[PDB]
């Protein structure tokens, strides 16, 4: 009866993995964006750095 | 979510005809090499046959070559087996497996305990 | 100030240099082989005469081997045997000896075979427990592999003088089986190497001694153009 | 009653699609279409380090943006002084056959592990100058994967038996145990709030865990083949993952549905390393082709790509200032770019 | 016709150094810009390559306009330079190629041994005695006279020939030390090497039954005889010529044979970097890189 232990299990986790708040995908998406937006002048990687302030320049 | 559904089974007379049916969802059908892999009740996995992903390469086990023939549509994404001229010792689980990386030859955990690329299988009893 | 703690750092940088490059010489001096199959295989046999993984450290004719035999690791060995793409050769034990194991260790050898980061290493092949399938073909080839009813004895076969007919074709049946998906691919960059063997004897360690020095010959005269 | 379990989870699974697509009122691709491309991104390699004679499997960066550790297949991790390129230590290891290797926040212990189902931790603040294990953990069935200091007394560990594991490094004893993936745990990725992580495994799939209850708190799908690696975003409200299938995946935590796909048509290989940039807006990611491409995470349109590893590419990492990206190969180099 | 014949062969002169600067070049340009070829196996074939380079810009470029122009107007201070470069240029390149061939026989007959025997220690100390060789016998033996033959010669009357002195000691030393037993060790252990060759061919085609034979043994003998006859084709009738006249003396030997043998000679520089690098498949994947970047 392994299988019908497991699946008890997996019952369990799919009762309670479907009471979630869960959100709409275009305010995630702005909340994302306007992160990105707000840390765009910190971003090395994004703004080159001048050599005088790159380490491994 | 990869999901793979079978089809087909129920119980049959030895000499007879048996058309076991495998859909998928969640995946590109036509860039993964396709497997039947049966189970005796008693004994371990054990791999029957194999198709390859544009159809060409067919390969069988000793045991089950001249009555078995695996197809595959990918325009219609289904997997079929036909079973002719069956054989009393051929009550078995039957599963459908795709090997997990697209576009290789080789596959390595089809035939293991717990893996996750295949559906629940079928009885197929004599 | 900071003069003092860049000349420390490169002492420092100097001592790891002079250790790593006596480590580099020792690391160039060793061949590492992987030996696969822990089932009905005589694998501990075989070790016995020559936890994750346990390692094996053993010399012929001043020659350093290391052996590593693989442990508690899972059926799925897809991506745990990727740690293995730069061993010089994979030892691969076969029992020729209730389901179709020759099947699986020959899908397990083509899986081997074909693997994108494998495909360069060839495989010393051994076909253990050969008194066992010489017993059982002497009093079940046939409903495993059917085209062995018309399998023939080939003519470089080199039997033991009291060897059975019925033992020496099937071997070179199983032999052929193997030889049959090598020869298949590798475009000549992994060869595989079978042998006949007993669960004991001591012949083992030499036989892997000699198939590593072909492999390594037959890479270099690759590289030459001379083969 | 194994047939009305299985029907209920069928139900239950069909809820939660229901759920999710309830959710689904429009895509990144469409909000993200009034911003301003990253345009061409260009880097350059700035450093080349040298001194590993196998393949260099894991690669981390220190809290400090200027020493790296690094483990090969020779048995050996390596520190490195990323300014000066300079070795800072070099711990020979018990094993050859290590996979992963952590760096701790605060700079005085480094943790290993690999094919020998053991984690080592070692003490580099040594009163002598010599480098010793300071402990072992050894409760896995399976060989270790990805690890990563919570803090000096605790480490969470990911294994190829299915399971994680949150160690209590004073006692060498497991305290949590998650449970819930069938493949190996492939990689692990931390919250930058150390309250949740995220594990990918070889079911394709990955699992958000609450690290103080030892629960798994969300299940997110969408690949079709084995997770290879995974990174939260910078601010801890999203994944983004790789895989066997040449594509990676943004998912969001809150919409608890995937939130964008990034794939092109010429890519066939798959993705062995993932991370992001200070800023969230660069995605890069480490392919089998021995090359890295660096993404735009809103517009999902490739921006550049770092070439020069010759061999497949193990590991990538960015500093914790943002000035540097370090990327590892199995040709024994490791390259810090730009 | 003489002027057709000079334009000719100015033409001829051009196009082998520019052969042999190209080549040479190419071989440097592949070493340097993929560093995965930068290995203890390939130092020798990158050493072989620059002296060759350096016989295209120090020597060949007045070697021929010494010959179209038919007199050595640089003068006699140069002259004693000219001769000595071309002596040690080319005695290095033999080395090399020398050591080259005992490297291969290294590599092939005991591979087990081979990342032990060939440390790089050995390597340099290998190119040390070979340059070694070579600066005794082109400056030393040169400045000191011991080429020399005796006191009775008178010379020409200006200093418009510019050819190496012979005595009889120096003729038989310098074809033996340079050319002579390296060819036969390097002929022993080709022999043995190609041997080692066709029984692993034999081996190979053999073991395959119903799959067609993989592997040309015609094709390894094509190799291993490119390989030699190059050597030998360009060196030996210079070293025979040379030994020759060391003993019966310079006014034995024709101006055309002593022209063409010297040619011969020099000719070889231009096949080293096909024979060794071209024909080397990690070369031909640098090959590949190198227009690909
Ligand atoms: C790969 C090898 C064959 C290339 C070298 C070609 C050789 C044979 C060429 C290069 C320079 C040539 C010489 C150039 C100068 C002259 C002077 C002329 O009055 C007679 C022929 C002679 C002596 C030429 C014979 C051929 C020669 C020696
Ligand atoms: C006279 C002599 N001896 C050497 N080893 S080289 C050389 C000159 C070659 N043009």
């Amino acid at each position: 009866t392994a299988s019908i232990a497991q699946a008890r299990k997996l019952v369990e986790q799919l009762k309670m993995e479907a009471n979630i708040d869960r959100i709409k995908v275009s305010k995630a998406a702005a909340d994302l964006m306007a992160y990105c937006e707000a840390h765009a002048k910190e971003d090395p990687l994004l703004t080159p750095v001048p050599a005088s302030e790159n380490p491994f320049r | 979510q990869v999901q793979l559904q079978e089809s087909g089974g129920g119980l049959v007379q030895p000499g007879g005809s048996l058309r076991l049916s495998c859909a998928a969802s969640g995946f590109t059908f036509s860039n993964y090499k396709m497997n039947w892999v049966r189970q005796a009740p008693g004994k371990g996995l054990e791999w029957v046959s194999d198709i390859s992903q544009s159809g060409a390469s067919i390969s069988y086990t000793g045991s089950v070559k001249g009555r078995f023939t695996i197809s595959r549509d990918n325009a219609k994404n289904t997997l079929y087996l036909q079973m002719n001229s069956l054989k009393p010792e051929d009550t078995a689980v039957y599963y459908c497996a795709r090997c997990p990386a697209p576009f290789t030859r080789d596959c390595f955990d089809v035939t293991s305990t717990t893996y996750a690329y295949r559906g629940q299988g079928t009885q197929v009893t004599v | 100030d900071q003069r003092n703690e860049e000349k420390a750092q490169r002492e420092a940088n100097k001592k790891i240099e002079k250790q790593l490059q006596k480590d580099k010489q020792v690391y160039r001096a060793t061949h590492r082989l992987l030996l696969l199959g822990a089932g009905e295989s005589g694998k501990s046999t075989i070790v016995k005469q020559m936890s994750g993984i346990f390692e094996t450290k053993f010399q012929v004719d001043k020659v350093n081997f290391h052996m590593f035999d693989v442990g508690a690791q899972r059926d799925e060995r897809r991506k745990w045997i990727q740690c293995f793409n730069d061993v010089t050769a994979i030892i691969f034990v076969v029992a020729s000896s209730q389901t179709n194991r020759l099947q699986e260790a020959l899908n397990l050898f083509k899986s081997i075979w074909n693997n994108r980061w494998l495909r360069t290493i060839s495989v010393i092949l051994f076909l253990n427990k050969q008194d066992l399938l010489a017993e059982k073909v002497l009093a079940k080839i046939e409903d495993y592999f059917p085209e062995f009813a018309r399998y023939t004895t080939p003519e470089d076969a080199t039997p033991e003088p009291g060897e059975d007919p019925r033992v020496t074709r099937a071997k070179y049946f199983i032999r052929d089986e193997f030889l049959r998906i090598s020869t298949a691919s590798g475009d000549g960059r992994h060869y595989c190497y079978p042998h006949f063997t007993c669960s004991v004897d001591t012949e083992n360690i030499r036989r892997v001694f000699n198939d590593c020095r072909d492999i390594i010959q037959r890479m270099h005269l690759r590289q030459y153009e001379l083969l | 009653e194994l047939d009305q379990l299985r029907q209920e989870a069928e139900q239950l699974k069909n809820q939660i699609r229901d759920a999710r697509k309830a959710c689904a009122d429009a895509t990144l691709s469409q909000i993200t279409n009034n911003i301003d491309p990253v345009g061409r991104i260009q880097m350059r390699t700035r450093r080349t380090l040298r001194g590993h004679l196998a393949k260099i499997y894991a690669m981390h960066w220190g809290t400090d943006s200027r020493l790296l550790v690094s483990a090969s297949q020779d048995g050996k991790l390596i520190i490195w002084d990323s300014y000066t390129t300079n070795k800072v230590h070099a711990i020979p290891l018990r094993s050859s056959w290590v996979m992963t290797c952590a760096y701790a926040p605060s700079g005085n212990y480094v943790a290993c592990g690999g094919l020998d189902n053991i984690c080592s931790i070692y003490n580099l603040k040594t009163r002598e100058g010599n480098v010793r294990v300071s402990r072992e953990l050894a409760g896995h069935t399976g060989y270790l994967s990805c690890c990563r200091f919570l803090d000096d007394n605790q480490i969470v560990t990911s294994s190829g038996d299915t399971t994680c594991a949150l160690w209590d490094i004073e006692t060498g004893q497991q305290t949590t145990t998650f449970t819930g993936h069938t493949g190996d745990v492939m990689s692990l990725s931390l919250a930058p709030d150390t309250r949740l992580f995220v594990s990918g495994a070889c079911d394709a799939s990955a699992k958000l865990w609450d690290v103080r209850e030892g629960m798994c708190r969300q299940t997110f799908t969408g690949h079709e083949s084995d997770i290879n690696a995974i990174c939260f975003f910078p601010n801890g409200n999203a994944f983004a993952t790789g895989s066997d299938d040449a594509t990676c995946r943004l998912f969001d935590l809150r919409a608890d549905q995937e939130l964008m796909t990034y794939s092109h048509d010429n890519i066939i290989c798959g993705i062995t390393s993932v991370s992001f940039s200070k800023s969230g807006r660069l995605l890069l990611a480490g392919y089998d082709d021995f090359n890295c491409n660096v993404w735009d995470a809103l517009k999902a349109d490739r921006a550049g790509v770092l070439a020069g590893h010759d061999n497949r590419v193990s590991c990538l990492g960015v500093t914790d200032d943002g000035m540097a990206v370090a990327t590892g190969s199995w040709d024994s180099f490791l390259k810090i770019w730009n | 016709d003489s002027t057709a014949c000079k334009i000719t062969i100015t033409v001829v002169l051009a196009v082998l150094i520019l052969i042999t600067v190209a080549g040479n070049v190419v071989v440097c340009l592949a070493v340097g810009l993929n560093r995965r070829l930068r290995n203890l196996t390939n130092c020798f074939i990158v050493s072989l390559a620059i002296t060759d380079l350096l016989l295209g810009l120090l020597v060949l470029p007045f070697s021929a306009i010494y010959q179209l122009s038919c007199k050595w107007s640089f003068g006699k201070v140069f002259c004693n330079i000219y001769t000595s470069l071309d002596v040690m240029l080319c005695t290095a390149s033999i080395l090399n190629l020398f050591m080259i061939s005992l490297d291969r026989y290294c590599a092939v007959m005991d591979p087990l041994r081979y990342p032990v025997l060939v440390t790089p220690v050995r390597v340099a100390i290998s190119l040390v005695l070979i340059w070694v060789i070579s600066i005794t016998l082109s400056f030393l033996s040169i400045h000191l006279g011991w080429n020399s033959r005796n006191e009775t010669s008178k010379g020409n009357h200006t200093t418009s020939k510019c050819k190496v002195q012979v005595n009889e000691v120096y003729g038989l030393v310098d074809g033996l030390v340079t050319f002579y037993l390296p060819l036969l060790i390097m002929c022993i252990t080709y022999y043995r090497i190609f041997k080692v060759a066709r029984d692993q061919a034999k081996r190979i085609n053999h073991i395959s039954s119903w799959k067609a034979a993989t592997i040309r043994e015609h094709k390894a003998t094509v190799t291993l005889a490119a390989v030699m006859g190059a050597f030998i084709i360009c060196w030996f009738p210079y070293f025979t010529a040379f030994v020759y006249r060391g003993l019966r003396g310079d006014d034995a030997i024709n101006e055309v044979l002593e022209a063409i043998v010297l040619w011969l000679g020099y000719a070889n520089s231009a096949l080293n970097p096909i024979l060794y690098a071209a024909l080397n498949r990690d070369f031909r994947t640098g090959y590949q890189q190198l227009f690909c970047c």
